[PDB]
């Protein structure tokens, strides 16, 4: 998953 | 920290450290700036976040490499070779926990309590959720559940304020929802909640894009694409 | 350093740190291993070199970014903004000099004097040249000339041994010649000497490739390509 | 230039 996976 | 340096000089040096890719220095400069006791502007909040995200990001990547080696060493047929893999993973883990505890300490003393506007309060509560989430990634003992709940509680309070006070395309609101969806998927074992949150957030933002200028549209759609990227991986 | 850790555990943890891209830790583990006082094997010499090259490489890249910002601030028409750029460049510079001094200290106490075989002695004297070269890159005072001469003297002694004791395709011999040619070009203001050295080294290696196995041919030609890359930039 | 520019 990306946080800002994708992450923020 | 850096008590003899002027606040403005610490901010200026954090920006230089960012250009030089010296993120440990950048974080130390920003920690010193926070400890001056004045609230942070939007640009200064971003510098604080960039600095610690990069420091903890390196630690997390190293921890994942070491944890994978350690798990392989505990499989059937693996040769002993001793305590070194576990010891070194523990060293990196302790350092990562220390960085998380330092960021949480800044939020608790006293960034969050002094943040009255929605933009600043949501930013800091999102950060609180994020750093408890990084603690959760490496937690295995009797406080894992309490760490997970602390991350959930911070993200939930941030989400409640963001939904009341910010438009659905606000980049901080979007980044919060993205990270809370990752929390659901990877930490809370709630993939359906993660998917539902990402989909609702994406759709509500799409419906509001018509209100935005070209530059705000670019800002919002960049984060929306990250929600879509996760949805494509999860569905 | 790391005096309570076994030598074998320090080597094992240096390899784990390399896999985790934790080069500061890798260097500290290897410094502890050297300080046990036993000679280093070829693999262990490579670990020492990889660890410190990566640490100093980050510092050099940061220093170059900061020096460029500082030089722009000293041009005509540039606004003042204060001592911060210089102070922070000086901080990074001092840290870089400290890493160089630490590596030079390990070579002097006592890696070089205990290295009797050509492979180990040339490796360490090349390292001595390299770290004096990194000191030279940031030197501006009354010892710049002596630092440049120390780098030259170490590379020259390494070259004299390598030419007598190693074939022209030996990867250490090749890497030494490559780095001494960069010293000539960038530090000693001797671009013709740099070009001549790179060309002679490349041609003499090419003439000896017929003696090599497929794997040794790959090792040597990879370094030869770096000599060619510099020659294409310089001519 | 590469050291081992390209450097080694
Ligand atoms: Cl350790
Ligand atoms: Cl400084
Ligand atoms: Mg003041
Ligand atoms: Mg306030
Ligand atoms: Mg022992
Ligand atoms: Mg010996």
């Amino acid at each position: 998953a990306i946080s800002e996976h994708k992450s923020d | 920290a850096m008590g003899s340096m002027e606040r403005a000089s610490l901010i200026q040096k954090a920006k230089l450290a960012e250009q030089a890719e010296r993120y440990e220095d950048m974080a130390a400069f920003m920690k010193g700036a926070v400890e001056k006791g004045e609230e942070l502007s939007c640009e200064e909040r971003n510098l604080l976040s960039v600095a610690y995200k990069n420091v903890v990001g390196g630690q997390r990547a190293a921890w994942r490499v070491l944890s994978s080696i350690e798990q392989k060493s505990n499989e059937e047929g693996s040769e002993e070779k001793g305590p070194e893999v576990r010891e070194y993973r523990e060293k990196v883990e302790t350092e990562l926990q220390g960085v998380c505890d330092t960021v949480l300490g800044l939020l608790d003393s006293h960034l969050i309590k002094e943040a009255g506007d929605a933009e600043s309060r949501v930013f800091y509560l999102k950060m609180k959720g994020d750093y408890y989430r990084y603690l959760a990634e490496v937690a295995t003992g009797d406080d894992k559940k309490r760490i997970i709940d602390s991350a959930r509680s911070a993200y939930q309070e941030a989400m409640d304020i963001s939904k009341k006070e910010m438009p659905p395309t606000n980049p901080i609101r979007l980044g919060l929802a993205l990270n809370f969806s990752v929390f659901h998927y990877e930490i809370a074992n709630s993939p359906e909640e993660a998917i539902s949150l990402a989909k609702t957030t994406f759709d509500e933002a799409m419906a509001d894009l018509h209100t935005l200028s070209e530059d705000s549209y670019k800002d919002s759609t960049l984060i929306m694409q990250l929600l879509r990227d996760n949805l494509t991986l999860w569905t």
